[PDB]
């Protein structure tokens, strides 16, 4: 398998917002599908989020069709900027041991080992090897040898049989009997990315080269370490390897290595809770370089009685800390500090992570301060090959980078003899090169934490530095990549809101949050919850609010303080709904609530300086959430909708509150949804004897709910009565039959309010359509739309509602589907051409019709008078259909506006007979790209 | 005697007869009214035979609401939208008792 | 003392006033309540200034209804036919009370 | 101009790009399906100096020549650009005999008219196109294509050099090059290609064999009822992503509905099918005995040497007669390729396979092998297209279809046959989780024998075996070949998702899964169950119940891992009671302790008829009353010996109760374990 | 006559069975002949429902738990013994029914 | 006087006539109505308490004053009506 395809697709998605997302996912079941793709059930795909969605397409789909699918897509919803980069990309003991000893066992032979930088894969290899050395593994291992691209990049052509006997002369003599065993070898290549015959001379890349592509002791076995950015060429070099992936330390790891340093306990304990509070910090704790910075640190500040709290809150504010504490006082080491700055911004910008001697001379970096940075633990000398540097840890040589960014630029230092590999602010914030290097995105981070000025003060004040004052407004100048006009995507809004987070000063918040309009959150711990207070309480025009809060936020029902600490923050949270008088749409959805925070989150939304206007629940836990939410939404004047969904089963206190929630005086409720609720007749006969009282509610819908039939006699039998209100009425699923239809028929000969109806997904049957059909035929019915998607009905119901459309009725809107009218379709078309119909719109989508029927709906367009809609879809009447058709229209220019189906645009033919229908006809617009498998659904009916 | 605990909801099994979390019965004693905008009823605990529950049909119209409800700082919400205040909560020969009075609307 | 005189009607003008065929101001002062078919109710006649007729659809559903009728024999009909008796009606210190019941049926 | 003028008149035979006798040109829409993937087709393509190499690849019978006669005369029409446009296209399989020449030679040699202008179009690379098919039929010798690579055109080379210069791109480099090919031979292209490009091709999907069938058949009701007989076999509905075999299906089925025979049997098993639409090609009383021999025996010939396409001399070694020829191709068993003359094959591969095996079965009286070589598993390994042989062997066996062929065409079948299937029996046995595969391969060649002497004698010896169902098949299989099973002894069954969901449908699959658990009443040694990762219904779990309460059942050992619905727990436990053979019970799974199911735990511990010895739960949430209830129970219980109640919510109270009970000198439990609570008796831990 | 059966029964309080639709069913009576012939009649009756009463406080009874329904109509009780439907009939809206024990074998 | 069960729905009285519960009668939770008939019968071994399994009825009733009946859990029952038919003993009973 391939890592790099994964990542590269999942990093594009994410920066999609919502709108976007549900087109791409349209569009892309539109394109044709691979037959293992069509497999997957529909509802997944679209619950999927952005990252899960990439993980599907590659383990079904083969590579070259993601690669044109995703750049198809993007360029057709013209997101220029995006398809120019899908374009470019496209084209101490005891602790080491305990790991290694378990990673080892995931392991001619190619194997990878790729981990993030500091995880340890040099120990594990070393680790390999001295087992090899020490007999302890498998005695087959006879022979071993050591390559590191550290000091092969500089030693010239010679022959791989004295490269390899280079550092042990003594086996040359034996180089030709040890490589006569190729099956008893083992190659360790250690260090990618810092980068036949063994007795002919050639240059190292060739020798490396050939190995990796086992042109030289084929049946020798290879294992190699490097970063995930270096691993692409691999792909190309090597056949059929393996690879594996390394983790480092975990949780209890970090408290081994805090109990090891600080010694006491009550020490340990105090400042492993300090860091874990921070989550951000506690990731990059992983590498036991990060964890020796704050253990050093915290032990040197409590060991002075200083307040650790301040330390803690912030990466910034640690980093900083320690680096002043690495230097001896009174000094003023200016020159020392922008020269360290530089070499860790040059180091950077190449990619490179080790530095010779000769390198640090090409700067002017003066050996004697290598004394300084050596004690101080900022270089780390390697002991093994001599001649060698490299920094403490990748984070340290992010802080310096940053650090010289925002250092003052002295004037004509363009004038240096040499050409730096440097960049510049609005390079280093472009998105491209966050791709193309993805080691600047912390940097962006710390630069925007060193923003601050109580810092700049600090640090000038220990080293005496001169600190530059645009950068509060450099960093503005990239405003662009916040003001995109559109809502962003849930990865972008956490980005923005950890930036100013780190930055700590609200007047660079509020000129950022000013325009938000739109907004969606997904939170999975405390700290992004801190976040989003701490940034989102300045905002003024904010509209809508999308919520969720995945599982481990708050505590399992029954630890206290550890819950008690997470209400708190919630508390602040959640006044963003009693604030802000303008937000005026909520929703929330898949939420591991647990009952304290939902009292409060409705505590504050009982208040009078909310103004909502519409609510949407579903798929909350516990079951309490929903009667707490029926209980806190009564009397608000605004509200004018309502949503309720999940699994359910009412409880008599549930049917008190939804039955009071419709019998209170203040109410103004317009639209009413319910879903996966059960209760027994009774219940619901009670319920529907308080829905006479309301005099506001308009529309009702049941979706997913059980009648049974016996509630749907109860709620005709009701209807019937001379003064209901209701007018929509809508039973989506509800287990119905036939028996029912009677009473239903009933409703539509006496009622005088109703004017609209659904009944999707019920296989109620040819029977109970001819009783309705029976219904419709009296002078008197006031029905407008009939909705019959999915109801399995066959011709001889067909052959009814003709019959019944014959007649000068008042019905215009009619939506049938999936149920299959083919053979009846003339019947359908002789009715059309009566002159007492009146329909307007008509949908036959996916009807299972065949070429042959093309010539009754053809004569009876071209005869018809009102009809101005038609649908179809799904239709084998592609080619010839297409061609009869369009032939037919070809004569008359009919009242139709808008006609759909689905076509190939590549045939020259039936180009040209569009071409003239449209000249003769161009009042008509037909839509071309039927092939959504979307169906129209029941929100407008 | 104070009592420091508080039921977190009171439904309505029959007309004058209310359930808390716990199941125990609370019967309504008295009825206070100072003025239009004051009102403040009288709970008391006793534990009687309960018989079938009256459906909302059955108990009509009335002056108190069908279910309060504790919410933070200390103070109930009824079925009505209306804010019911805690005056005082005490044990008396082993009696409890408590007492309820209306907020003006906000 | 005890006052032989009593209101022939008594019908419902705001929000907790009654006003009788006198126009005198009656109102509620406490409710007590034994059990459902056990229930008193006590008035006073205070002299008020009276607003606009509050039409009963604004008052909304209460517990005492919006009519209430005296018969002989102490009998008394409500709005909703339920039937009233009298207890005690005394004037003492120049502040008229009367007492209500509940009868069962 | 001129040229393209002369090149019209050759259209017309690449102009018939449907299916012969397809009704209305199903295949356009499944030909431009793919046009969307291929570089050089599309303009918006970046205009780089690289040039690509296109790569097709699929199974046999997709009908990738098609695609690309498509993408030839796509390019031939050409839309008015500044470059030129010249298409020739090479056929590997007149390229493995032509002796050594150059390429412009190579290149005219059907074109003689352009042959004087041949050195000026090579001239102007850019405008060329180049179409190499078959890479599967090129026979050379070992490495031949690494030699002596040239880069002039006109130089005389042999042929191996030449197209070892040309894929590998060292002559004419800025032409187009589009190689198609068979899986088999992909590993050559890894080697010989750089930078190159694949494409997939599948054919038919699902919705495109609906509409052939109703295109073909005419009336919908039929169509429906011959698509639902195909849908039922699912092995057979597989190869109906080839277009010849869905026509071979569609032609059967359609002729013996037309006088009116029954069809269900038919599409029962492949071996009927075809061996119905064999015996309907000839008419009746032709004495072709002599011509049937020879269509074995050559079909056999390129079955064993990998060899798919015969020329006129190939069939002439054969002896093979015009006559013969002539009636082969009227029948519908060879077809003549149009583009070269000279060419021939058989209609699918299924169908050469299937005369193959016609081949071993009749009886005796060339480089074909033994039936043991046939069976050996190093050639299935080496040549894996003998597989399919191997089940139409099994199938050839019956005894009733044998008869039918001997009075159709009057042959004579060797009576050894079964015998030496018999005899490859020692070859099957794996008693391990390997068996899973090999089990589905020795109940599919079973199923396809369909005489039951040939199962009872070949599943005797069986003691463990393993069953991994996927589908209606799998469960009709397994029913029809386990049945006669008597020394098993354990059995571990595992459902995948999809089995369990259309009323006919739900009905069939419920009298499906009725059929299968009769295992469990009839057969009495089996002792040992275990059911893991399961998707079931209320029905069929009820029925899995109701099967194994009956009073044969003599199981010993039950366990239960992530079944659903939760209720299936429930249920299990509920029929457990009473079992009395029964001694150990395990149960995992992640649910809510209802009223009932805390009824009936205590009920089954509580019961006086019971007899376990042992009990273990895991992943169970309740509260501190009902484990109190439990545990209170418990004592009542007098059997029990071991007890384990690992990875279990619990409650403090309920951990204390049991810390109570273990010290209690009343409970007669002797191991006990109370592990991830959220922290007679020897061994004790917390 | 009735041709849906019940799915389900639990012992809720001693001598209240609930069903699948949580309607009381109550055993009128038990009526016994010899160790082998045993038989009760169960009705359907909407009753008060009360808190339901731990198997410990139930106590011994002859009748079992609760019931559950497999195919070929028979009735599976806790204690491993079948009960064969005899008759299940509706009156002006009252349902009876009588159930059998089959002695297993 | 007393009734000693032999058998499971079988009773031998202080003379050892048998007595054969026929029918058990639920009403409410507090009325429980069991019938009696004394009819010589074949005998058996004496089904030991434990082979009895759990029943309604108790093991053993004694005669109490005021027309009752003690059973051996102690619980109380009360005399409705005892007759004669065709030479055949009844005794009905009723739970308090």
């Amino acid at each position: 398998t391939s890592p790099q395809l994964e990542w590269t697709l999942q990093t594009l998605l994410e920066q999609l917002n919502e709108d976007e997302l549900k087109s791409f996912k349209s569009l892309l079941w539109a394109f044709p599908l691979e037959d293992v793709l069509q497999k997957t059930p529909w509802s997944e795909v679209e619950e999927a989020d952005g990252k899960k969605l990439a993980e599907i397409l590659v383990n079904t789909s083969s590579e070259n069709w993601i690669r044109n699918a995703t750049v198809n897509i993007l360029e057709e919803m013209n997101l220029t900027e995006l398809c120019k980069m899908a374009k470019a990309e496209m084209m101490i003991d005891n602790f080491h041991d305990d790991v290694t000893l378990r990673n080892q066992r995931f392991i001619p032979y190619t194997v990878v080992l790729h981990g993030p930088a500091g995880v340890g894969k040099t120990t594990l290899a070393k680790k390999c090897m001295l087992d090899w050395t020490d007999c302890n593994l498998s005695p087959t291992l006879r022979y071993a040898f050591y390559l590191s691209c550290k000091e092969l990049s500089r030693m010239g052509p010679c022959s791989f049989a004295e490269l390899i006997s280079k550092d042990w002369p003594e086996l040359q003599d034996d180089i030709p009997s040890i490589l006569a065993q190729a099956q008893r070898i083992l190659f360790v290549v250690d260090g990618l990315d810092e980068l036949g015959d063994w007795e002919k001379k050639k240059p190292v890349p060739v020798l490396l080269g050939s190995l990796l592509k086992r042109k030289m002791l084929p049946r020798a076995a290879l294992l190699v370490t490097t970063r995930p950015r270096a691993l692409r060429d691999l792909q190309l070099l090597a056949q059929q390897p393996i690879y594996v992936r390394v983790e480092g330390f975990l949780e209890e790891d970090r408290r081994a290595y805090f109990l090891r340093h600080f010694g006491d306990e009550d020490q340990a304990m105090r400042a492993f809770e300090l860091m874990r509070s921070n989550a951000a910090l506690f990731q990059l704790g992983s590498a036991p370089a990060v964890c020796w910075i704050v253990c050093t640190t915290l032990k040197l500040q409590m060991e002075k009685g200083e307040d650790p709290v301040p330390t803690c809150l912030t990466r910034t504010g640690l980093f900083l800390r320690f680096l002043c504490s690495r230097f001896p006082q009174g000094a003023q080491l200016r020159g020392a500090l922008r020269t360290l700055s530089l070499l860790a911004a040059q180091g950077l910008w190449a990619q490179m992570s080790v530095f010779h001697r000769e390198d640090l001379e090409r700067l002017g970096v003066q050996e004697s301060d290598l004394r300084l940075f050596l004690d101080g633990d900022i270089l780390r000398q390697d002991r093994v090959s001599k001649g060698c540097y490299s920094f403490i840890h990748l984070s340290f040589q992010q802080f310096l980078t940053a650090l010289f960014y925002a250092l003052e630029k002295e004037e004509g230092e363009d004038r240096d003899g040499h050409a730096w590999d440097i960049g510049d602010v609005q390079k280093l914030l472009s998105g491209e090169e966050r791709l193309k290097n993805p080691d600047l995105i912390q940097v962006g981070h710390f630069l925007f934490g060193l923003a601050n000025e109580k810092r700049a003060k600090e640090l000038e004040a220990t080293f005496g530095c001169r600190m530059s004052p645009d950068i509060k407004q450099e960093l503005l100048q990239c405003k662009a990549h916040l003001h995109a006009n559109k809502p962003l995507s849930v990865t972008d809004l956490k980005e923005v809101l950890g930036c100013l987070y780190e930055s700590q000063e609200e007047e660079l918040a509020k000129v950022v949050v000013a325009p938000f309009k739109e907004i969606s959150i997904h939170l999975t711990n405390t700290s992004e919850v801190m976040h989003c207070s701490f940034s989102l309480k300045h905002c003024q025009d904010l509209q809508k609010l999308s919520l969720q809060v995945a599982k481990g936020v708050f505590l399992e029902n029954y630890w206290a303080r550890q819950d008690l600490r997470s209400l708190r923050l919630w508390t602040d949270f959640c006044s963003l709904f009693s604030s802000n008088s303008n937000l005026k749409f909520l929703e929330v959805k898949q939420s591991f609530l647990s009952d304290s925070s939902v009292r409060i989150l409705c505590d504050h939304v009982t208040r009078s300086t909310c103004h909502l206007q519409k609510v949407e629940i579903k798929n909350v836990t516990p079951d309490t959430a929903y009667r707490d939410f029926c209980l806190a939404f009564i009397g608000k004047k605004t509200l004018t909708h309502l949503t309720l969904a999940g699994h359910i089963e009412w409880e008599r206190t549930m049917m008190l509150m939804l039955c009071d929630l419709l019998r209170n005086h203040k109410c103004n409720l317009q639209y009413l949804r319910l879903g996966g609720h059960c209760a027994t007749p009774e219940q619901w006969a009670e319920f529907f004897y308080v829905l006479k009282a309301n005099q506001s509610l308009k529309h009702l819908r049941l979706s997913a709910n059980v009648l049974l039939d016996e509630g749907a006699m109860l709620l005709y039998k009701t209807m019937t009565r001379p003064k209901h209100f209701l007018q929509m009425l809508s039973l989506e699923n509800c287990r119905l039959t036939e028996a029912s239809c009677k009473d239903l028929a009933a409703v539509l000969v006496v009622s005088k309010k109703l004017t609209h109806l659904c009944l999707a997904k019920n296989p109620i049957g040819d029977t109970g359509v001819k009783f309705l059909c029976e219904g419709l035929s009296y002078p008197d019915c006031k029905l407008q739309t009939l909705v019959l998607q999915q109801c399995s009905i066959t011709k001889l119901g067909c052959r009814y509602l003709s019959e019944a459309l014959q007649e000068a009725c008042s019905l215009t809107n009619l939506d049938l589907s999936i149920n299959q009218i083919a053979r009846g379709l003339w019947i359908l078309c002789q009715a059309l051409e009566n002159p007492n119909c009146n329909l307007k719109h008509l949908r036959l989508w996916s009807c299972s019709l065949m070429p042959f029927y093309c010539q009754h709906l053809g004569s009876a367009l071209l005869s018809n008078q009102k009809l101005e809609t038609l649908d179809l879809g799904q239709n084998h009447l592609w080619k010839s259909g297409i061609i009869k058709l369009f032939g037919v229209l070809r004569q008359r220019t009919g009242s139709l506006k808008i006609l759909r189906l689905k076509t190939y645009e590549t045939n020259l033919e039936i180009k040209k007979l569009l071409e003239e229908v449209k000249e003769k006809n161009p009042k008509l617009t037909i839509d071309c790209n039927a092939s959504g498998a979307t169906a129209p659904p029941c929100c407008d009916f | 005697e104070a009592v420091t605990d508080h039921p977190d909801r009171l439904w309505a099994w029959e007309k004058f007869v209310y359930l808390d979390e716990k199941q125990h019965a609370w019967l309504p004693l008295t009825i206070e009214i100072k003025d239009r905008l004051q009102l403040r009823v009288l709970l008391r605990r006793e534990d009687v035979v309960l018989g079938r529950p009256m459906t909302p049909t059955q108990i009509g119209p009335s002056l108190l609401p069908i279910m309060w409800q504790l919410y933070p700082d200390g103070r109930y919400r009824s079925s009505d939208s209306s804010f019911w205040r805690l005056v005082y909560h005490i044990k008396i020969d082993g009696v409890e008792d408590m007492l309820l009075e209306l907020l003006p609307d906000d």
